[PDB]
């Protein structure tokens, strides 16, 4: 069932709203602070040195760097709300 | 451990 | 024991969500 | 790099327009089979046998009922035109 | 062989495309 | 702005 | 005009 | 051997 309580979380994320929320500010806090267009050159650029670029090749060459770039302040405030979210919905 | 809404 | 299950459904959230912002910059840009 | 092809299809699939073209068919054709309607009315009384109403759950008691219910004309023409696709991409 | 390589990439997608329809149909019905 | 926002396939939470 | 991706629901990966 | 031709 524990692949099966994840979708139970999933579920009640998406239908209460709480995705349409989270995934917007993250797109405008990350984009506020330049890490949007930081993360879009690195793509950019990674895909004009290697002919074949594949989206889980180029993944491998960036996520880990993109994490970090993300801002103390964001990366906070997204873990608190969807820890809150996750707080409520979890049982005792 | 459970999940209630 | 809880709490633990709280902070991985966290950490794994915040990385789909992270992993789909990056999906979305590699589809668009390839435009 | 079985599952790095499953990436390059997907990807081609997706940017080639192919993935838009074919879920729209499928929508506008199941829609009109009336399968929509049957697959939606089976959803609703197999989430009222159950308190619990989560998707992976009732899918593995829906899905195999609703795939046969699919008119022989539409799994054929969209399976044709996906093997036609794949044909394509896939080198010799 | 390449011919049974196809055979299942098709299934499997065809698959995903009524998967995701049911998925569709799933979250629209909780409307 | 009527219907559900669903996230895209890019959205890995399970799996 | 811009392309149209995939839900969640399309399981094509795993 | 599988190849992915655009």
């Amino acid at each position: 069932d524990t692949a099966q309580l994840k979708s139970q979380i999933q579920q009640y994320l998406v239908e209460s709203g709480n995705y349409e929320l989270i995934s917007n500010e993250l797109k405008a806090r990350l984009l506020q602070e330049g890490w949007v267009d930081k993360v879009k050159d690195l793509t950019k650029s990674e895909m004009n040195i290697n002919e074949s670029t594949n989206f889980t090749q180029i993944l491998s060459t960036v996520e880990p760097k993109a994490l970090e770039m993300v801002s103390d302040s964001t990366r906070e405030t997204v873990l608190k709300q969807i820890r809150e979210f996750l707080e409520e919905i979890v049982d005792t | 451990e459970s999940i209630v809404l | 024991s809880r709490k633990d299950f709280i902070d991985t459904m966290t950490r794994e959230l915040y990385d789909a969500f992270l992993h789909e912002r990056l999906y979305l910059i590699y589809m668009d840009s390839r435009a």
